[PDB]
RNA sequence: GGCGUCUGGGGGGAACGCGGGGAAGUGAAACAUCUCAGUACCCGUAGGAAGAGAAAACAAAAUGUGAUUCCGUGAGUAGUGG
RNA sequence: UCCGGCUCUACCUGGCUGGAGGGCAGUGAGAAAAUGUUGUGGUUAGCGGAAAUGGCUUGGGAUGGCCUGCCGUAGACGGUGAGAGCCCGGUACGUGAAAACCCGACGUCUGUCUUGAUGGUGUUCCCGAGUAGCAGCGGGCCCGUGGAAUCUGCUGUGAAUCUGCCGGGACCACCCGGUAAGCCUGAAUACUUCCCAGUGACCGAUAGCGGAUUAGUACCGUGAGGGAAUGGUGAAAAGUACCCCGGGAGGGGAGUGAAAGAGUACCUGAAACCGUGCGCUUACAAUCCGUCAGAGCCCUCGACGUGUCGUGGGGUGAUGGCGUGCCU
């Protein structure tokens, strides 16, 4: 949905505004994604752990792809007709991503 | 008689129209104007309110126990309009508003409200709003900022000036009609009226005969 | 009538339609005519619409109109009515 | 228009029937199917789609405020941690169908005319029969049987084919109009179980569908049938690890959280109602329950002087006077 598991985001509104992260998990039926590093909740759990601290899911409009050079960027969409593929790109640098 | 100024994107000036005293110089009546906006507003208005009776409503059509014997109050439907659950007595039902005003009355409001509007210098005529073919609500802006320092502004142009009402449609402030639709609610909620020449003249051409 | 074979029907469906059947509460300050009402309900039937429809019509002396349906008026008039 | 074969038979001459150029139409009420090719024609999936990580500040969080810019055929509507055109879905706008289906177009194909029409002259035949009309009883027409035409059902009776018949509100004559008793016929018209897209000076959980929830459910009734109630933590479960009391429930510390005066009994959290605590009062009193006067007590605000006074304010109320609830 524009972020992909695995890709590489900026937190752009939240507490962890300036912060970036892979996106560990991708969450379309709630547009949702979970990010390491970010929205670090302190769970309880009823065992050695206790209240261990882990990442929560955060709205993937609240995140922007970073570009190759580092740079945020809204995400678009050529087409790859030499091999059918709709691929993604940025629109700031135009370059895959 | 007066006279105004065309422009022109370009900050030009192709010339000058002409303004009928019986169509920009008419002494505007304020309760003719609000009767006819307000009848305006009334068509505008869909009356899609409706609520069920104590027939509509589903059920009810026993007595609840017997009229007598019981020490309850007296009853012949669970869905009257007392009871939870029941009928509304004198609720909405759909109705038309639409107010069925006269003609000379809704013409002589907007003949006044353009009056108004001439009269304090706020009827400006142009050529075409931007040039051929390319929208650009960016030039638009731009023209209708030297026309006018005003939010509300009244485009009026004609069913093919599709380039200058797409370029100036998203303009908060604007509202687009044609000559042919002219109307005091439209006229009034606007600060400043803003033709094209042919849609001005064809008001006029509408209007004297 | 029996045997065989082939083609079809059968039932459902909210509303609308056509043809038939057809109340009463009510109103009339009673009530029966009348009304309610050809309503409700029922029956038989459909079609996507139906029905009607190409004058054995209207009209009124106008060299008149020119299938049917529907809308508005005519007009709550002419009339009808214990 | 041409040809052929018949035209009882062959012979001259008059009709029919096949084939051929061509029209004329067609899946239509006007005869009926099938057949292909084919329309950036449509529907049934969708896709793209500009422009801010902007600064400062508040805040848990910016979508707030102030200031900077930018797009705009896109400032529609929603979402996102609080009013977001520039974060997201999207919007404007533009694209997109292999297959199926529906509209077309082109033709195959089908039918028909094609031996055909043209325009004239005078007599016999035909022009829808148990019909019309008539009568009786009825229906419905504005018309409730009325003078009651027209239309129409049943029962009887029962004609005429054009100088004929029907209607022109009893009826007769004249005149006019039409040509029944045979059929078909699209559009304008009515409706929405259902599907799609949208709108609301419509409701917003006792409302709005009965049904936001287990809903025609639970439940009631033998049955037909009747027929409910029940929404909101928080932005995110981060849903309270761990210790303590406790059998548990529940709680207290601790923690999460911006907030637990948000703890799955959860937004706000009124009233009735139930308590607890403080002040005043009340156990010699006859009370529509209050009002007016008012002692004393308490609190409070000011002043001065240091606690009495005031342009005071309140709560209580000993005590006295007056006083017969609301509605209908």
């Amino acid at each position: 949905m524009k972020v992909h598991k695995g890709d590489t985001v900026l937190v752009i509104s939240g507490k962890d505004k300036g912060a970036k992260g892979k996106v560990l998990v991708a969450y379309p039926d709630r547009n949702k994604v979970l990010v390491e590093g970010v929205n670090r909740i302190k769970k309880h759990t009823a065992v050695s752990g206790g209240i261990v601290t882990q990442e929560a899911p955060i709205h993937v409009s609240n995140v922007m792809v970073v570009d190759s050079d580092g740079k945020p960027t809204r995400v678009g969409y050529r087409i790859d007709d030499e091999t059918g593929k709709k691929v993604r790109i940025a629109k700031t640098n135009g370059k895959d991503i | 008689t007066l006279k105004v100024d065309v422009k022109t994107p370009a900050g030009k000036t192709d010339g000058s129209v002409e303004l009928p005293a019986e169509l920009f110089d008419v002494e505007p009546n304020i309760a003719l104007m609000h009767q006819v906006v307000t009848a305006q507003l009334a068509a505008k208005r869909q009356g899609t309110h409706s609520t069920k009776t104590r027939g509509e409503v589903s059920g009810g059509g026993k007595k609840p126990y017997r009229q007598k014997g019981t020490g309850r109050a007296r009853q012949g439907s669970t869905r009257a309009p007392q009871f939870t659950g029941g009928g509304t007595v004198h609720g909405p039902k759909p109705r038309d508003y639409s107010q069925r005003t006269p003609k000379k009355m809704i013409a002589a409001a907007l003949r006044g409200a353009l009056s108004d509007r001439a009269r304090n210098d706020r009827i400006h005529a142009v050529t075409e709003l931007v040039e051929g073919q390319t929208p650009s609500t960016k030039s638009a802006k731009t023209f209708l900022g030297t026309l006018t320092e005003n939010k509300k502004v009244l485009v009026v142009i004609g069913r093919t000036d599709e380039v200058g009402a797409k370029s100036v449609r998203n303009l908060p402030g604007v509202h687009v009609i044609s000559p042919d639709q002219l109307n005091t609610y439209d006229v009034l909620n606007a600060d400043d009226v803003v033709f094209s020449v042919e849609a001005l003249n064809a008001y006029i051409s509408a209007n004297s005969k």
